[PDB]
């Protein structure tokens, strides 16, 4: 399970073995204002060696 | 010459070259496969020609 | 965001000198117009806090002024009463000047009170 | 007017320290407080507020929000279509980056527009 900020279903063919959840919003501190951008979680199953 | 762009080629300095070589080595480490070595061998032969 | 704008414009600049399309010209002009509008709106929305700060600081004077009027009228009436029952010329002269000065001061304070609103 | 202030204060001090009363000290203190209040008002006189910056360009400034909204989704649809149609790798990356930038800027401008009003 990994944190992410990029929105899926904009380039959906890249993510074929993942499950994506929307888990919250993030407050980005900038020079001016507040730009809350949602936050996503990627879940996948593996087994290596 | 380190890059390509529409309508011509691009140029850079030594730092770009070293960073590109390091990135290529890292991606070689991250994406190992026999196709890589086979392609490398025959591409080396063609490049020598 | 500014870095993203400059990267985008630099990348789009190189598709024009290797091709030909007015659509990308209009598109680039539209991005630059949008950038100008956004960074103009920047300081416009930044300046809003100072207006509220000035409005907040303007409210205290309204409530000190009422107390000032109360003090003025009380001291006027008590000074007049003190003047009524004195038997010394020094006292009378000082009280004459006192009444005149506070009449002038009260007039000026009322004028400023009307001006402030 | 000022010389009246110092003259009254000096005369009342001479009157008081020769013979003391409750109200006498009361007027001395009230006078002194008024004295400083007038001085502070005079210090506030030559500054006032900055009304010149309070009446900046704001007449036509309010109506361009709908104007920007007019081309927002127009350009976003144009970018979507041109990204769909294209075949190169340079153009695809440039258009994707532009789309993400435009989403961010549109949120940003809507958020500030909602907050300001």
């Amino acid at each position: 399970m990994e944190f992410s900020l990029t929105d899926p279903r904009l380039e959906p063919h890249k993510w074929e073995k993942y499950c994506v959840l929307e888990i919250g919003d993030m407050l980005l501190r900038s020079a001016i204002g507040q730009m809350s951008r949602p936050m996503f979680l990627y879940v996948r199953t593996n087994g290596t060696s | 010459p380190i890059g390509e762009s529409p309508k011509g080629v691009e140029d850079g300095s030594i730092g770009k070259v070293c960073r590109t070589l390091l990135a290529k080595s890292v991606f070689n480490s991250l994406y190992a496969s026999p196709q890589l070595e086979g392609f490398s061998a025959e591409s080396r032969k063609l490049l020598l020609v | 965001t500014v870095s993203s704008f400059q990267d985008i414009l630099l990348r789009m600049s190189k598709m024009q000198l290797g091709s030909s399309s007015e659509d990308l010209n209009g598109m680039i002009t539209q991005f630059e117009s949008l950038k100008l509008y956004r960074d103009s709106l920047g300081e416009a929305v930044m300046r809003m806090g100072d207006l509220h700060s000035l409005q907040n600081r303007n409210g205290k004077w309204r409530e000190q002024l009422g107390q000032k009027f109360e003090e003025i009228r009380w001291l006027i009436e008590e000074v007049r009463h003190r003047l009524k029952t004195t038997e010394n010329s020094f006292e009378q002269i000082t009280f004459m000047q006192a009444l005149q000065l506070l009449f002038e001061v009260e007039q000026e304070i009322r004028t400023f009170s009307f001006q402030l609103i």
